[PDB]
């Protein structure tokens, strides 16, 4: 999902175009910015 | 792990003998079909060249890895840089046919010309080494035996001819290999033989 | 996760360690030999082909 | 606002505390990998506190004065011997910084845990709030608390050639005594390793 | 793997010398480069061999403050050679010079990084 | 299954691109390496 | 104080190289650091925008 | 008659073995008692082998010659540092003694683990078969194996003032070479602590 905008499938297999990730068994800032306190703190009049 | 030595049976000892752990393996890069599928340069001759897979130098990657098999089979692709027109001729054909145009001829188109040829030998399989020669006159016997221990002549893929040949590269497809042989590395003189890795 | 096969050292700076074979004791075995061989393991792996003309 | 921490057979209690800051993660990731062949092990006798002296906060220090402390430092306990007995280690940290002067002082401090700090520029000091941090304001509190995991380009590290963390303490507003506050303040630290692991025993000493 | 030198022998003080480093070729290994840091060492009779100068990967040059300002060093990588210029000849030049490489540690440069050298000696006495 | 990575079918029939194998009516090393003895030989204590 | 030597993507060689440009794909980034702008000398540092 | 032992990440294999001797118990008793207040802990990094040299068995030694070895001895590994880091310890032992000469020799040895041996009398040597023991007869075998638990009048001990065990090796019949055997034999040992426990940390070194 980078800067690529063609709509026709790639010609080469995914094995040759890129390297393949494996698994073992940023992105903390998008959780941290969502937990910010918005409301007012004290009692509100008017 | 103890065992009998003379028996010649395979035996492998894992790291679980002293409490370790055995991990996952991926061996895609050592397959014969994969690794042997790439171009290799060959020193060409001016007019007539006989396509034989034993002309790759023995020190290159494809040359030696091919020479650790006794028998093999593969198709062929060539990439030629020439002047004039290029004519190919199958296995075992007269040498007069190199002048006739009805044989597959590729007209010049710059920069080079890549082809695909089949396997046309009469045997079921080829060989890298052959024990046929069954082995004052000091120099006589030297240069007699030295030329009396080559391979047979029907171990080739054909021939090509052009007005002049400048480059010539081989590529093997569907490679199969039988009966392995030795493969040796450069013997260090000191405690280690070190390539100078990429570093400033 | 991976280690190099290259760099003939002829120099200092070991990277991967040493292995040492010792003789603890022996009884009347003067002059007798112990041959030793080498082979790959269960999970040995090899990657990134190259051509340095050796 | 009392808070009590405990690591091993040691404790620590404070009465003016504003919480704990978990920086960069709240849990530890995979410890067993394909690079150790399954030979790692844990050492729970190595996780406890130890103290050190940092600097003296005088009223004549301007904005921008800093103090660096590289982790892990020279230590003498069981942890300081682990680095002599093994070749690969990994562990997270738990830091606590204290500056004790009475509530009639002015000024502000800023403590922060910085991965791989090497000679920050002068203008870059204005942006030190990108790393896990906490303030020490004598008007309100006297202690800071931070927690960090193990970060690096490798899963186990060799601490004799690489120090992945750094504790830096900077001055954002100078100290004022106002004839009712303490003439100066001394800063101390309190550190405990968490989740240690080791592999690759060494031969004997000699 | 072992560096040769030339341009020495018996010479009178007050001339002009350019010591030359006839390297074995520097077969040096993998693409991990830009640590190419050569140098020169002198050696005294029965006294530990001391450094003289050291060249960094591109352009920095340092010398022992005994000879500082008097010598000029430079390397030519396009042909892979390095040389040593000898001007302002003093009686202090009587030492055997070794064309070798450096280690560039935190405290100071460490030695080879090699097997050993042969050397060339320039002893001048009037 | 050599070094080829296109995902679109070949243009020429299989009869012209390669030579055709016939039947009559390595690969022993992959059976041999699988039959290796792994366990310990003697009685095990500790 | 440079970086280690194994932080690279390989090497290239030719008879002569005249241009060379890099492009990154699938980029991922961890643990942010400072990023600074040009410090004005006057009350503001102004680019001369497209205007005749 | 092959037997393979393993302690930690170390192993040991023999081909002429006549079994293991469990002396005085086959299991370990209660480790948690009312005297430590629940502060003990285990150390599994401390249980592995280490070697030593005992003596040289010449053909001129008469019956009754003995060699004493006090356990635990001067060691340099992690175990040798445990005795510098803590004040109370307890652990059992695992011993193995080896004398390698070809099968054309004569003689006999006797190894035994003796609790609290202090200058046995001369006549008392005839009764050394009351303690856990094993013989080494070159005609048949070349190795001995024994296992002992922790014994004492206290549940934890201070190893700087009390050594509760002792390995003693005695000669019951002299060596003979007979022009086909080895001219002499060297005796080595191989020891590993089992079930260690510690309590009572010390201050730092200085």
């Amino acid at each position: 999902s980078g800067n690529t905008g063609s709509i026709i499938n790639n010609y080469y297999m995914q094995q040759y175009q890129n390297s393949m990730d494996t698994q073992l068994g940023n992105d903390w800032f998008s959780k941290l910015a969502s937990s910010a306190f918005s409301g007012l703190f004290g009692a509100l009049l008017a | 792990t103890t065992s009998t030595g003379e028996s010649a049976d395979p035996v492998t000892a894992t790291v679980e003998n002293y409490g370790g752990e055995t991990q996952v393996q991926r061996r895609h890069h050592t397959d014969v079909s994969f690794i042997l599928d790439r171009f290799v340069k060959v020193t060409p001759k001016d007019s007539i060249n006989v396509l034989d897979l034993m002309q790759t130098p023995s020190h290159t990657l494809v040359g030696a890895l091919l020479r650790t098999a006794t028998y093999y089979f593969a198709d062929l692709e060539v990439a030629v840089k020439h002047k004039g027109d290029l004519t190919w001729v199958p296995n075992g054909a007269p040498v007069a046919a190199l002048d006739n145009t009805t044989n597959p001829t590729a007209y010049h188109k710059a920069p080079l010309t890549r082809l695909a040829l089949p396997y046309t030998a009469p045997h079921r399989v080829l060989a890298t080494v052959y024990n046929g020669k069954c082995k004052v006159r000091g120099d006589l016997q030297v240069l007699a035996q030295k030329a009396a221990r080559p391979l047979p002549t029907s171990f080739n893929y054909g021939a090509i001819k052009a007005t002049r040949v400048t480059e010539l590269l081989y590529r093997m497809k569907r490679a199969e290999t039988y009966c392995p042989r030795p493969l040796l590395a450069v013997h260090p003189s000191a405690a280690r033989h070190k390539q100078k890795i990429v570093a400033p | 996760d991976y280690a190099y096969t290259a760099s003939d050292a002829a120099e200092t700076t070991n990277v991967q360690g040493w292995v040492c074979l010792f003789q603890i004791t022996h009884g009347k075995a003067e002059g007798d030999a112990l041959v030793v061989l080498a082979s790959a393991g269960k999970d040995f792996e090899l990657r990134l082909p190259v051509d340095a003309r050796q | 606002r009392i808070l009590t921490t405990r690591n091993g057979h040691t404790t620590s209690t404070t009465q003016s505390s504003v919480g704990i800051t978990h920086g960069y993660a709240t849990a530890e990731d995979f410890v067993n990998g394909p690079n150790t062949s399954g030979l790692e092990t844990r050492v729970v006798q190595a996780e406890r506190f130890f103290k050190t002296h940092l600097f003296d906060w005088v009223t004549s220090d301007p904005f921008g004065r800093y103090y660096l402390l590289e982790l892990p430092t020279d230590h003498k306990g069981v942890y300081g011997s682990l680095t002599d007995s093994y070749a690969y280690m990994r562990n997270g940290w738990d830091v606590e910084v204290t500056a004790v002067g009475n509530q009639f002082n002015g000024g502000c401090l800023l403590v922060a845990m910085v991965p791989e700090l090497c000679s920050i520029e002068q203008r870059e000091l204005f942006q030190l709030t990108l790393f896990p941090h906490q303030f020490i304001n004598p008007r309100t509190n006297m202690t800071a608390h931070i927690k960090v995991p193990f970060v690096g380009v490798n899963r186990y590290d060799q601490y004799k050639v690489h120090k992945p963390w750094t504790l830096v303490v900077m001055v954002v507003a100078p100290l004022t005594v106002n004839t009712e506050g303490a003439p100066q303040i001394k800063v101390y630290a309190n550190i405990a390793p968490t989740n240690v692991h080791v592999a690759g025993e060494f031969p004997s000493k000699e | 793997v072992q560096l040769q030198e030339s341009g020495g022998g018996l010479v009178q003080p007050g001339g002009s010398l350019r010591l030359s480093c006839v390297a074995s070729g520097t077969v040096f290994s993998i693409n991990d480069i830009s640590i190419n840091h050569l140098g020169w060492y002198r050696q005294a009779p029965g006294k530990e061999r001391e450094l003289v100068a050291a060249i960094t990967a591109d352009g920095t040059s340092a010398y022992e403050d005994s000879v500082k300002g008097r010598f000029i060093i430079s390397r030519d990588d396009a042909k892979k050679m390095v040389y040593l210029q000898m001007n302002s000849l003093k009686p202090e030049d009587t030492a055997v010079y070794y064309c070798n490489g450096l280690r560039a540690s935190n405290a100071g440069w460490e030695p080879r990084f090699g097997t050993w050298g042969q050397g060339t000696q320039v002893t001048v006495s009037s």
